[PDB]
């Protein structure tokens, strides 16, 4: 479509040349669907999450849709993987999940790849 | 764990 990644971070307004929160250059990551961008540290991503989100068509929080069913319904039930940030409805998982776990939850794609 | 809802609430600086 008409998407172009924004050249500034939604959080600190800096470009990739200078994160205004950290005072260091830092690449931006950009939503594949809407083009909004953020510095990974402004997005509060770990370094390994930062690498992961650059490997697929990462979506921002607002655009995130479930990998399994494709919808963005039921925000309260759309889990975000703590290793790759992909979204999965708790009710699209099999077995489905009643409540977000405590501490990290990671998706089946990451379990397959890293373990 | 994070959901879209809890992630929105803890990342309040996003434009
Ligand atoms: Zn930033
Ligand atoms: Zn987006
Ligand atoms: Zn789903
Ligand atoms: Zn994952």
């Amino acid at each position: 479509g008409t998407v172009i990644p924004n050249n500034y971070c939604d959080f600190c307004l800096g470009g990739s040349n200078m994160n205004k929160k950290s005072g260091r250059p830092e690449e931006l990551v950009s939503c594949a669907d809407c083009g909004r961008s953020g510095h990974p540290t402004c997005l509060q991503f770990t370094l390994n999450m930062t690498e992961a989100v650059k490997t697929y068509k990462w979506q921002c929080i607002e655009c995130k849709s479930c990998i399994l069913c494709g919808t963005s319904e039921n925000d309260d039930q759309l889990l975000f993987c703590d290793d790759c940030d992909r979204g999965y409805h708790m009710y699209c998982l099999n077995p489905p999940v009643a409540e977000p776990p405590e501490g990290s939850w990671s998706c089946h794609l990451c379990w397959e790849l890293l373990k | 764990a994070r959901t879209k809802q809890t992630a929105r609430k803890s990342t309040g600086g996003k434009a």
